[PDB]
């Protein structure tokens, strides 16, 4: 006997209903998501990391002529100096007051700590939701795994679940991601090779131990002083550090719809968001029949107290004579109340207490039990208190 | 916990714009 | 000098690792409530 029901993304919540076939008795089903994940599927493009100039030896000539010679390093910038007349501690470095010569090299190579402290460009598209459920049918409680794509079924005891999809396509991630520092920032990023100097993409490999890396910085070799010998280098500062010091803070702390976003498999839990439907195909045999379970006689519901808070602050009572004494299912179809219990003991004349949870000021619900109904009724009051630790069960 | 008994001060701070 | 100057390579020492700092936590605010309205008293150390 297939069944369907449709519940809420959210954690905490614990989701009950029952399968209410004819011949045979209620089963109930508590359903309690304790993590819902979101994870992309996410594509390198390149890594970031600050930068070190690097400044080959000066190539000092007197009384000569030096010609510049392109090793192709990244931004290799390359100048020659007329009018030097160095000074090293011996003395001055030749004699020849003019018609000497200085060979400056300047070049860009990536930080020594980039094994560490690089950020990680990423595109993300197609995610995957997946759930962690805790699912009891009939004192036969489990614990999965289970994905939302449409024919992903997960088959413990014979029960067959099936999940998905989601009532929404959100996510809190862009095409364009940045990782760095276990913290997953949502920024524009550029492509390979259109970077600028100043910002995200001044230095860009593709691994973090790659060979090739593009490099644009702005950098400009000057003439350096009069008995000196230094390569002087004026460039744009690490646009890394920017990124950092003006930080547009992550998405831990920025993304709607309560997402909690996590590190190297890139999640986002607990996004309360969209309603996930469900499939249940239940093997005959978890189900006894009614005439081995207690048919009620002559119930009726009365209210003892509503309060309708956020919690279960509602009290009802059922006065019944039954049958047999043993357990049954309780249900309110209806938004109008949501039950705690999702099975009450039942003696052969007591007297049953059942809680739920309301939004209503003049309840009128349908309560179900063993096999009939009841029409629960009264009247509710505020709550004293106004701000609360936990979300609405209703 | 709105300002009022619907049993008026109420229904305009819950649920409000009305 | 003139002809090839590379002969080797060094290795440094003392690069960019991961573990565990001892960070400060702030003084535990003050909460107050109201109808749709959280109220905070906040009583730094240091800026927060």
């Amino acid at each position: 006997y297939e069944h369907a029901t449709t519940m809420p993304s959210q954690a905490g919540i614990s989701y009950n209903t029952i399968v209410n076939r004819a011949g045979y008795a209620p089963l109930p089903i508590s359903i309690t998501p304790t993590k819902i994940k979101l994870i992309p599927t996410v594509n390198l493009e390149y890594v970031t990391c600050h930068y070190k100039t690097g400044m080959d030896s000066p190539a000092i000539k007197c009384c000569g002529s030096q010609e510049c010679t392109p090793t192709y390093r990244p931004d290799e910038q390359c100048k020659v100096f007329t009018g030097v007349y160095p000074f090293m501690w011996g003395g001055a470095y030749c004699f020849c007051d003019t018609e000497n010569t200085q060979v400056s090299k300047a070049y860009v190579m990536k930080s020594d700590d980039c094994l560490a402290d690089h950020a990680e460009a990423y595109k993300a598209h197609t995610a995957s939701v997946q759930a962690f459920l805790n699912i009891t049918v009939g004192e036969h409680s489990i614990v999965t795994t289970v994905y939302v794509n449409g024919e992903t079924p997960v088959n413990f005891n014979g029960v067959k679940i099936t999940a998905g999809p989601l009532s929404t396509a959100w996510t809190p991630f862009d095409r364009k991601i940045v990782q760095y520092a276990g913290e997953i920032y949502n920024y524009d990023f550029p492509e390979y090779g259109a970077g600028q100097p100043g910002a995200f993409g001044d230095i860009q490999s593709r691994t973090v131990s790659s060979s090739d890396l593009y490099a644009n910085t702005n950098l400009v070799l000057q003439r350096p002083k009069a008995g000196a010998i230094h390569v002087p280098y004026t460039q744009a500062p690490s646009g890394f550090e920017q990124w950092k010091k003006d930080k547009a803070p992550s998405l831990k702390f920025t993304a709607p719809f309560g997402c909690e976003i996590y590190t190297n498999p890139i999640r986002a839990e607990n996004c309360a968001v969209g309603s996930i439907p469900l499939a249940f195909d239940i093997p005959d045999a978890l189900f006894t029949r009614v005439s081995e379970t207690p048919t009620l006689s002559a119930a009726e519901c009365t209210l003892n107290e509503c309060v309708y808070s956020s919690d279960f602050g509602g009290i009802a009572t059922v006065k019944y004579s039954a049958s047999k004494s043993g357990k049954c299912a309780v249900h309110v179809p209806s938004g109008t109340a949501t039950l705690k219990e999702a099975a009450v003991e039942l003696t052969e004349q007591g007297s049953a207490t059942i809680h739920f949870s309301t939004a209503n000021i003049h309840p009128e619900f349908r309560l179900q039990i063993c096999t009939s109904y009841v029409t629960c009724k009264g009247d509710c009051h505020p709550p004293k208190d106004h701000i609360v630790t936990h979300p609405q069960y209703h | 916990t709105a300002p009022g008994n619907p049993h008026i001060t109420h229904y305009y701070h819950r649920y409000p714009m009305s | 000098a003139a002809g090839a100057t590379l002969k080797g390579k060094l290795h440094v020492p003392f690069l960019l690792a991961d573990g565990k700092c001892t960070v400060p936590l702030a003084p535990e605010p003050m909460i107050t409530f109201g109808f749709r309205s959280v109220s905070l008293k906040l009583h730094p150390k240091n800026p927060t």
